[PDB]
C-alpha cells in the first residue's frame, strides 16, 4: 500500500516546525511511548527547542532517575538525571524489549521517521491505520492488523485512543491529534537541525538570486568582446 | 602556446571593447528566439527516443500493477 | 618563476578553443567536486570512528550535536550524488563529441570511472546502516563468482568470514585513500590532455581559433562552479533525502536486512545489468564490461568525422543509448518481478548492440552518404 | 538515394555553419599530409572557413541559411589529394610485409 | 661478465626474497585480525521452540538459523523433487532431524539475510534480488545459485545441539 | 664461462635464473634462520 | 588487423615467439613463488 | 628524586639474539595467578594470548574455566 | 471526539469515497461471497482505502 | 610521453654533479622516510580509534592482537626518529655546504621542516599516554604565552578548557592530513 500525501505544516518550504506540537509529541512519546522506545541519541540537550527550552528539559531531565545514575558498581538503575542526562531507556538491555515485547523488539524511535520510507505519513498511518482485516487473518502473537503495517501484523501495540493522554496544553486529546502532536516531536528530534536548516536555505536562495545574474553579467562582459567580434577573409 | 600554432593569412579580425558594447545584450529577446531554433532543430531528433521511454515506462508500471492484481476468480 | 611556469602553462596562457559550450565545464565541477567530497570527508572522518561500536553513534552525533554537522555530512552525501551526475555528463560529453580519440586521456578517464565508483561504495558502507551492511555483504560476495580464487578474495576483503568490524575498519582507510588515490589519477588525465588540446563540438582542427583562458574560459568556469553550488546546496538544504533511502538512519542489523535492499541511484543500473544476466558470473562479467565498454569505445571508431555534431544517424543511436541507460537505472530500482525482468534483459542487449554494433555500422553508412566511402 | 543524400545533407548541416565536406573530415595523420600538400590557396580557404565556423558555432548561431553552403556547391578539395596519400600509405604497407 | 651479472642475479634474489618478505607481512597485516578470528565458539539450545521457529544466532558474523519443522513443513520438504531441485539435496540431506533444521543466513546470491516466512516455496526468502528458499533452505527461485549453507551443528543429544 | 652464455645474457632468461633462484633461496633462508634460532635458543 | 597480415611480419613473430614465452614462463614461476598458492 | 638506580641484571633474554626462558615466563604465570592476582591482572592478555609452550591451549582452556564473572550468564538477567 | 473519525466519516460521505466505498462493500460482501476462494480484498481494501484517505488528508490536518 | 618526460626530466637524464659524497643521498632517503611514515601510518589508521576511552586500549590491541601489528608501529616510531636523524643531516649539509643560497629552496625546506616538527608533535600526542598528555598539555601552553590573543588559540586547538577528548580527535584529522601537505 503507498500512504498517500499529507500537510505537514513544517513540511512547507520556507516554514518550519511547530514546536508547540512537537512539544505535545514528546509529552506523547514521555507518557506512552517510552515504555517501550527510548529516544538514546536525544539527550535533554537535544530535547531543547521552543518545545522544550532547556529550563523545561531539565524538568524533565530531573523528571527521571532511570539509569541516569549508577552506583557503586554502575548496575541496574541507580540515580536519577540532569540536563547532560540522555533520554531514559525503556530497557536497560535489547533482552528486556525482547523480553517485554512478544520477543520483537521495540525500536528506539530517534531515527525513526527518517528510517521509514515516508516516515512521517507511515508513523501516522501505522499508529492510526489498524483498519479491518476483511480475512485469511491470523494474527500470532500480540499483534495489530493494518494494512499501513507492513504485515498488517503490526505487534506495535496501538498505544493510542481518544484521550489516550492528556496534553497539558489542554488541546483535545484525540487519538489523531495525538498521533500527530507526537509526530511532529518524532520529526523534530529525527532533525534536530529541520529549523536551523531551512533558514540557511533561504539565505541561500536570496544569495543565489543576487549573484547568479551578477556573475552572468560579469561574465557576459567579458565574453562580449568575442561575441560581437567580426571576422573577415580578404585573400590579396 | 599562442604563436607557432597555425598558418592562417589573411583574415581580418575587427573587434569591439567590451565597455564600448552595451553591456548585456538581451538574452531572452534576441538569444531565445534562436535558441529555440537551435532546440527545435536538434529536439526533432532527441525527444524521440525518450518519447518511446516514457511510453515503456508508463506501459510496464501498470502491467506490472495488474501483474500483482489478484483475480477473485483466480483460485475462486 | 618554475612553479608559476606550469600554473600559467595550465590555466592562465593555456590555448583553448574559442566555442565549446557548457558542457566543457563539466570536467572542471569534477575536479571542485572531488575537493568538495574529500574536504567534506575530512570533517566527516573528523568526530567519526571506524568503530561499528562508534561510527553510527558519533555521526548521528554530527547530525544532531557535531557542529554544523548536519551541514557537512549532507554535503559530502550529496556531493557524492552531485560527484556522479557531473561524471555521467562528462563520459558523455566525452561519447557524444569523439573526445574518446585522445585515448590516452580516455584511458585514465576509463579508469578513474571504476576509482569514483568504488568510492562511492566506500563512503556508502561507511555509515553503518542497515542499508550500509546489507549493500556491502551484496558486493562484496559479488567477487565470489570467481570462477577459482574467489571464496579467498572475497574472505580477504571482508578480513573475515563476512563483513564485520574488520571490514569496516579496513573500508574506511580506502575511503580515505581512493579519494586522494583518483585525485592523482585525474592529475594524469589534465597532462594526458595538455598534450593535445581540448577537443571542440565542431569536432574540427581549432587551432585557427584559440582564445586564453583566463579571462574566456575562467569566468565560464566560476559561473559553472556557482550554478553546481546552487543545485548542490538546494540539495542539502531544501530536500536532504530525496536521493539517499531511509534505511540509512538504521543501525545495521547485524541480524535483519531491508526488505527491499538496493544499490544506490548512481549504480543503480550497473546491478541492473546484473540482474539480467541469469549466471551470477556472467553478471559480475557484463557488470564489468558495462564500465569497461568504454574503454573499449576508442577501438570502434569507424568514421572519418570525430563528432558527432555533422552526423545525425549516430546521434539518433547515442540519444536511444542514453534513453535505455535511464530505462535501467528505472529498472534496477524495479524489484524482481513480471515486466521488469524482461525490460532489464533487452535493455542490456539493447544497450551491448548500440556500443558494439550499431554505431559503427552507422558510421559506416554516413561515410557512404558523404560519398567517403 | 541522391534524395537521402541531400536530406542528410541538410541534416549534417555542417553546410549551415558554411563547410564543405572536406572541411570536417577528422585530421588523422593521413588527412594531415593531404592538408598540407593543399595549394596554399585552398589551405588558406579551408583555414578561413575552418575559423568562421568556430566562431558561429561560439555564438550559436548559424550563418543566413543562404550563405550555407549548397549540397550542389559543396566540392571536394582535400578527397582528391588524400586518396594519393592513402595510396602512398598502402604502397609502403606491403613493401613492409 | 658472468662474474660481475652473477653478483648482479644474486643481489635480485636477496632482494627479491626480502621484498616479498616484506610485502608478505603487509598484506597478512589485513588479513584476520588474530583477536576476533580467535572467535570460533558457540553454545545453544535445541530446547528453545515450540514448532515452526527459524532461530539464527549470530554466529562469526554469520546468521546461525536454526529454523523449525513442524511435520506438515518436513512432509512438503521431503515431497520436493531433490533432482528437480536448483540444488540436489533433499530436505533430510541437510538436517538430521526432520522437526529440527539448522541453516547460515547468507543468500547464495551477494550475501544478504534471507528473511524467513518469505518466500513463495515457503521458508525464506531474500529481499535483495528475490531468492526464495524452501523450509530446507534450498533455492527454489532467485538468482540464488546454491542453497543456504548447514553448519556442523553436529547435535549430540537432544538436549544439546553443538553446531559447532 | 658457460652460465653467462647460457642463462645471465640472454636479459629473459636472466630473469628467469633469478626468479627460479629467489624461489628456491627463500624456503632455505628460512629454514637455516628458523634452525639457527631454534640452535640459539634451546628452550 | 590489415597490417598485422604479412609473411616476414609472420616470419619476426616465429623468430619472436620463443622469446615471449620465456618472459610469460619467468612470470609464471614468478607468481608461484610470489603467492604459494592454496 | 634521588632512585638507586636498578643494578642491571644478567638475563636469559639481554642478549641481541638471546630469546625468553619460556619455562621462566610459565612459572612467572604461575606467580602471578597465585600471588599478585590479587592485586594485577593482565587486562590486555588472554588465555589465547597464552599461546605458547609456557602454557598449551587446552590447558589454558581450563585456566579459562577457572574464571567464571560478568561473562555475562544473562543478557536478559544481566 | 477524534476529529479523525468525524474527517475519515466525512470522507467517506464523499461521493467519491462513498463509491469507493461501494467498491469495498461489495468486496468485503464478496469476501462473505465465498469460502473456498480467496477473495481476500486486501486490493479492494487497499483501493478505497488509499482513495478515502487521501481525502481524509486533503481535510484532515486543518481539523487537526 | 608527457608522463614520462617529467620524471625523465627529473630522475633519469637529469645533469647531476659527478663529485657529490653520501651527505646529498638523505634528502632521498627523507622522501624514501616519508613514504615509509606513510604506509604505516595508513596500517595504524585501519585499527587505531581516537577516543580517549580507547586510544590506549587501541593501541596496545594494535601490538597484541593484530598480525604483525608491533613491527608497524614501533616500525612508525622509530621511522619518525629516523626522518628526524635524516632531516638534521640534510639541514647540516645545507648549512655546511652553502647550499642556502638556493633560496627559495631553502626557505620551502625551512616550511617542510616547521610541517614535519608539527606532524610529528601531534603523533606523539595520539597515543593518549600519560607522557602525551602532559607534553600536549606543555607545548600547547606554550601558545598561551602569546601577548593578546594567546588564551583564545591555546583553547581552540584545545577545543575546550584542558585537552580532551576534543583534542585527541582534531588531532589525528591533522596528524593525518599534514604529511600529503609535505608530500606537496
Ligand atoms: C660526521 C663527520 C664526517 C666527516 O668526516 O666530516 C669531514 C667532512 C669534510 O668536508 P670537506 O673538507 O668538504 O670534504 C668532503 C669530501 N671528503 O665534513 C663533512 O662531512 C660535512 C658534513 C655536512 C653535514 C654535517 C651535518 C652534521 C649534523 C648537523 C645537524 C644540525 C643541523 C642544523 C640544525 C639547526
Ligand atoms: C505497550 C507497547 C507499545 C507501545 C505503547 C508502542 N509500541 Fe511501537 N512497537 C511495539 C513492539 C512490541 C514492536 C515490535 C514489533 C516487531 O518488531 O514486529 C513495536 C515496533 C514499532 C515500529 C517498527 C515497525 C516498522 O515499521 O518496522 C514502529 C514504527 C513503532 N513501533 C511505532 C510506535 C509509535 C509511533 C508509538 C506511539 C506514538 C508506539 N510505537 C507505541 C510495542 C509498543
Ligand atoms: C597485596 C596485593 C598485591 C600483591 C599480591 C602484588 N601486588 Fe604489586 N602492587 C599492589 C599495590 C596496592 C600497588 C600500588 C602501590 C602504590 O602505588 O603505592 C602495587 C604496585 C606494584 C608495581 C608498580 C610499582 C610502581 O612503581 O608503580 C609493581 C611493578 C608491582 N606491584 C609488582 C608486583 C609483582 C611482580 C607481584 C607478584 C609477586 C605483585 N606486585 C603482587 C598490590 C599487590
Ligand atoms: C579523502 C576524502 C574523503 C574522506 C576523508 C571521506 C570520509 C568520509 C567519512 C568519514 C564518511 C562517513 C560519514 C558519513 O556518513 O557521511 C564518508 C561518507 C561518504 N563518503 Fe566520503 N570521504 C572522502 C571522499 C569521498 C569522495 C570523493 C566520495 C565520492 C566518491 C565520497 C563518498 C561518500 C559517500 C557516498 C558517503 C556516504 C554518505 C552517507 O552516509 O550517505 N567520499 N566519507
Ligand atoms: C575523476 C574524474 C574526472 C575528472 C576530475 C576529470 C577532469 C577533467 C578535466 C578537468 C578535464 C579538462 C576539462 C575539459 O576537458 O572539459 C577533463 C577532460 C577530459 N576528460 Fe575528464 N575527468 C574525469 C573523468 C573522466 C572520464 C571517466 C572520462 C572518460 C569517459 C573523461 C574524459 C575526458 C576527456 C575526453 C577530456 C577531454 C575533453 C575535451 O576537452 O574535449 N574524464 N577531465
Ligand atoms: C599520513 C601519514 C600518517 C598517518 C596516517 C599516521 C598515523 C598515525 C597513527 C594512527 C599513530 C598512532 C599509532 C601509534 O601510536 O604509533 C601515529 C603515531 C605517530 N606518528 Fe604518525 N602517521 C603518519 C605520518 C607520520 C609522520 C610523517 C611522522 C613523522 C613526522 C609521524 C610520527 C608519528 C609519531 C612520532 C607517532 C607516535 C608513535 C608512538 O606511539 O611512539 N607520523 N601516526
Ligand atoms: C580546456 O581548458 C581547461 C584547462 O586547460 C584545464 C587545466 C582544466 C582543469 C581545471 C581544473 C580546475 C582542474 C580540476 C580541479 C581540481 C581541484 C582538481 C582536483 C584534483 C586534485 C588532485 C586537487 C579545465 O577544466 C579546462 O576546461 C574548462
Ligand atoms: C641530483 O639531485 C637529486 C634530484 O634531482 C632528485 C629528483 C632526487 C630525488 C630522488 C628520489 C629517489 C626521489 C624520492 C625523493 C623524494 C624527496 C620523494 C618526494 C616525494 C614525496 C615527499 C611524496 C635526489 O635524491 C637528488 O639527489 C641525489
Amino acid at each position: 500500500l503507498h500512504p498517500p500525501s499529507y500537510p505537514w505544516s513544517h513540511r512547507g518550504l520556507l516554514s518550519s516546525l511547530d514546536h508547540t506540537s512537537i512539544r505535545r509529541g514528546f509529552q506523547v512519546y514521555k507518557q506512552v511511548c517510552s515504555s517501550c522506545h527510548s529516544m538514546d541519541y536525544v539527550a535533554y540537550r537535544h530535547l531543547v527547542g521552543v518545545c522544550y527550552t532547556e529550563e523545561e528539559a531539565k524538568a524533565l531531565a530531573e523528571e527521571v532517575e532511570v539509569q541516569d545514575g549508577p552506583n557503586d558498581d554502575g548496575e541496574m538503575f541507580m540515580r536519577p538525571g540532569k540536563l547532560s542526562d540522555y533520554f531514559p531507556k525503556p530497557y536497560p538491555n535489547p533482552e528486556a524489549a525482547r523480553a517485554a515485547n512478544n520477543g520483537a523488539l521495540p525500536p528506539d524511535l530517534s531515527y525513526i521517521v527518517r528510517a521509514r520510507h515516508g516516515g512521517e505519513d507511515y508513523v501516522f498511518s501505522l499508529l492510526t491505520g489498524y483498519c479491518e482485516p476483511p480475512t485469511g487473518v491470523s494474527l500470532r502473537e500480540g499483534l495489530y492488523f493494518n494494512p499501513y503495517f507492513p504485515g498488517q501484523a503490526i505487534g506495535m501495540a496501538p498505544p493510542i485512543y481518544t484521550e489516550v493522554l492528556e496534553y497539558d496544553d489542554g488541546t483535545p486529546a484525540t487519538m489523531s491529534q495525538v498521533a500527530k502532536d507526537v509526530a511532529t516531536f518524532l520529526r523534530w528530534a529525527s532533525e534536530p537541525e529541520h529549523d536551523h536548516r531551512k533558514r540557511m536555505g533561504l539565505k541561500m536562495l536570496l544569495m543565489m538570486g543576487l549573484l547568479l545574474p551578477l556573475t552572468y553579467a560579469m561574465k557576459r562582459h567579458k565574453w562580449s568582446v568575442l561575441k560581437s567580434r567580426k571576422l573577415a577573409y580578404r585573400p590579396p | 602556446e599562442f604563436g607557432n600554432l597555425a598558418r592562417i593569412r589573411h583574415v581580418i579580425s575587427y573587434s569591439l571593447s567590451p565597455f564600448e558594447q552595451r553591456a548585456f545584450p538581451s538574452y531572452f529577446s534576441k538569444g531565445i528566439p534562436n535558441v529555440l531554433r537551435r532546440t527545435r532543430e536538434r529536439i526533432l531528433r532527441v525527444a524521440p527516443p525518450f518519447v518511446v521511454v516514457y511510453l515503456i515506462y508508463t506501459w510496464g508500471n501498470q502491467e506490472f500493477e495488474q501483474s500483482k492484481r489478484k483475480n477473485p476468480a483466480m483460485y475462486e | 618563476h618554475p612553479l608559476f611556469k606550469i600554473i600559467n602553462h595550465s590555466f592562465i596562457d593555456l590555448p583553448a578553443p574559442s566555442n565549446i559550450s557548457s558542457w566543457w565545464n563539466f570536467g572542471s565541477l569534477l575536479g571542485v567536486c572531488l575537493m568538495v567530497q574529500i574536504i567534506t570527508g575530512l570533517f566527516l572522518a573528523m568526530h567519526y570512528t571506524s568503530d561499528t561500536m562508534t561510527a553510527f553513534s558519533s555521526v548521528t552525533h554530527i547530525c544532531r550535536d557535531v557542529n554544523y554537522g548536519w551541514l557537512i555530512r549532507y554535503m559530502h552525501a550529496n556531493g557524492a550524488s552531485m560527484f556522479f551526475i557531473c561524471l555521467f555528463l562528462h563520459v558523455g560529453r566525452g561519447l557524444y563529441y569523439g573526445s574518446y580519440t585522445f585515448m590516452e586521456t580516455w584511458n585514465i578517464g576509463v579508469l578513474l570511472l571504476f576509482a569514483v565508483m568504488a568510492t562511492a561504495f566506500m563512503g556508502y558502507v561507511l555509515p553503518w546502516g542497515q542499508m550500509s551492511f546489507w549493500g556491502a555483504t551484496v558486493i562484496t560476495n559479488l567477487l565470489s563468482a570467481i570462477p577459482y580464487i574467489g571464496t579467498t578474495l572475497v574472505e580477504w576483503i571482508w578480513g573475515g568470514f563476512s563483513v564485520d568490524k574488520a571490514t569496516l575498519t579496513r573500508f574506511f582507510a580506502f575511503h580515505f585513500i581512493l579519494p586522494f588515490i583518483i585525485a592523482a589519477l585525474a592529475i594524469v588525465h589534465l597532462l594526458f590532455l595538455h598534450e593535445t588540446g581540448s577537443n571542440n563540438p565542431t569536432g574540427l582542427n581549432s587551432d585557427a581559433d584559440k582564445i586564453p583562458f583566463h579571462p574566456y574560459y575562467t569566468i565560464k568556469d566560476i559561473l559553472g562552479i556557482l550554478i553546481m553550488f546552487l543545485i548542490l546546496m538546494t540539495l542539502v538544504l531544501f530536500f536532504p533525502d530525496m536521493l539517499g533511502d531511509p534505511d540509512n538512519y538504521m543501525p545495521a542489523n547485524p541480524l535483519n536486512t531491508p526488505p527491499h535492499i538496493k544499490p544506490e541511484w548512481y549504480f543503480l543500473f550497473a546491478y541492473a545489468i546484473l540482474r539480467s544476466i541469469p549466471n551470477k558470473l556472467g553478471g559480475v562479467l557484463a557488470l564489468i564490461l558495462s564500465i569497461l565498454i568504454l574503454a573499449l569505445m576508442p577501438f570502434l571508431h569507424t568514421s572519418k568525422q570525430r563528432s558527432l555534431m555533422f552526423r545525425p544517424i549516430t546521434q539518433i543511436l547515442y540519444w536511444i543509448l542514453v534513453a535505455n541507460l535511464l530505462i535501467l537505472t528505472w529498472i534496477g530500482g524495479q524489484p524482481v518481478e513480471h515486466p521488469f525482468i524482461i525490460i532489464g534483459q533487452l535493455a542490456s542487449i539493447s544497450y551491448f548492440s548500440i556500443i558494439l554494433i550499431l554505431m559503427p555500422i552507422s558510421g559506416i553508412i554516413e561515410d557512404k552518404m558523404l560519398k567517403l566511402y | 538515394l541522391d534524395g537521402f543524400r541531400k536530406w542528410y545533407y541538410n541534416a549534417a548541416g555542417f553546410n549551415k555553419l558554411g563547410l564543405m565536406r572536406d572541411d570536417t573530415l577528422h585530421e588523422t595523420e593521413d588527412v594531415k599530409e593531404a592538408i598540407r600538400r593543399l595549394p596554399e590557396d585552398l589551405y588558406n580557404d579551408r583555414m578561413f572557413r575552418i575559423k568562421r565556423a568556430l566562431d558561429l558555432t561560439m555564438r550559436h548561431q548559424i550563418l543566413p541559411k543562404d550563405q550555407w553552403t549548397k549540397y550542389e556547391e559543396d566540392k571536394f578539395y582535400l578527397e582528391p589529394y588524400l586518396k594519393e596519400v592513402i595510396r602512398e600509405r598502402k604502397e609502403r604497407e606491403e613493401w613492409a610485409k | 661478465k658472468g662474474f660481475s651479472y652473477l653478483v648482479t642475479a644474486t643481489t635480485t634474489v636477496g632482494v627479491a626474497y626480502a621484498a616479498k618478505n616484506v610485502v608478505s607481512q603487509f598484506v597478512s597485516s589485513m588479513s584476520a585480525s588474530a583477536d576476533v578470528l580467535a572467535m570460533s565458539k558457540i553454545e545453544i539450545k535445541l530446547s528453545d521452540i515450540p514448532e515452526g521457529k527459524n532461530m539464527a544466532f549470530k554466529w562469526r558474523g554469520k546468521p546461525l538459523f536454526v529454523r523449525h519443522r513442524t511435520k506438515k513443513e518436513i512432509d512438503q520438504e521431503a515431497a520436493v523433487e531433490v533432482s528437480q531441485l536448483r540444488d540436489p539435496q533433499h530436505d533430510l540431506d541437510r538436517v538430521k532431524k526432520p522437526e529440527w533444521v539448522i541453516l547460515i543466513g547468507v543468500c547464495t546470491h551477494l550475501g544478504c539475510v534471507p528473511i524467513a516466512n518469505a518466500g513463495d516455496f515457503g521458508g525464506y526468502y531474500c529481499p535483495c534480488h528475490g531468492s526464495h528458499y524452501d523450509a530446507s533452505g534450498r533455492i527454489r527461485k532467485g538468482p540464488a545459485p546454491l542453497n543456504l549453507e548447514v553448519p556442523a551443528y553436529e547435535f549430540t543429544s537432544d538436549d544439546v545441539v553443538v553446531v559447532g | 664461462s658457460r652460465l653467462y652464455s647460457l642463462l645471465f645474457r640472454r636479459t629473459s632468461t636472466f630473469a628467469l635464473t633469478i626468479a627460479v633462484g629467489a624461489l628456491f633461496f627463500e624456503r632455505a633462508f628460512d629454514q637455516g634462520a628458523d634452525a639457527i634460532y631454534e640452535h640459539i635458543n634451546e628452550g | 588487423l590489415s597490417r598485422f597480415l604479412g609473411p616476414r611480419y609472420r616470419e619476426l613473430a616465429r623468430n619472436w615467439i620463443p622469446t615471449a614465452g620465456m618472459w610469460g614462463t619467468v612470470g609464471a614461476v614468478g607468481l608461484v613463488w610470489a603467492t604459494d598458492w592454496r | 628524586d634521588l632512585e638507586l638506580h636498578p643494578p642491571s641484571y644478567p638475563w636469559s633474554h639481554r642478549g641481541l639474539l638471546s630469546s625468553l626462558d619460556h619455562t621462566s615466563i610459565r612459572r612467572g604465570f604461575q606467580v602471578y595467578k597465585q600471588v599478585c592476582s590479587s592485586c594485577h591482572s593482565m587486562d590486555y592478555v588472554a588465555y589465547r594470548h597464552l599461546v605458547g609452550v609456557c602454557y598449551t591451549e587446552e590447558e589454558a582452556k581450563a585456566l579459562a574455566e577457572e574464571v567464571e564473572v560478568q561473562d555475562g550468564p544473562n543478557d536478559d538477567g544481566e | 471526539v477524534d476529529p479523525l473519525t468525524t474527517v475519515r466519516e466525512h470522507c467517506e460521505q464523499l461521493e467519491k469515497c462513498v463509491k469507493a466505498r461501494e467498491r469495498l462493500e461489495l468486496c468485503d460482501n464478496r469476501v462473505s461471497s465465498r469460502s473456498q476462494t480467496e477473495e481476500d480484498c486486501t486490493e479492494e481494501l487497499f483501493d478505497f482505502l488509499h482513495a478515502r484517505d487521501h481525502c481524509v488528508a486533503h481535510k484532515l490536518f486543518k481539523n487537526l
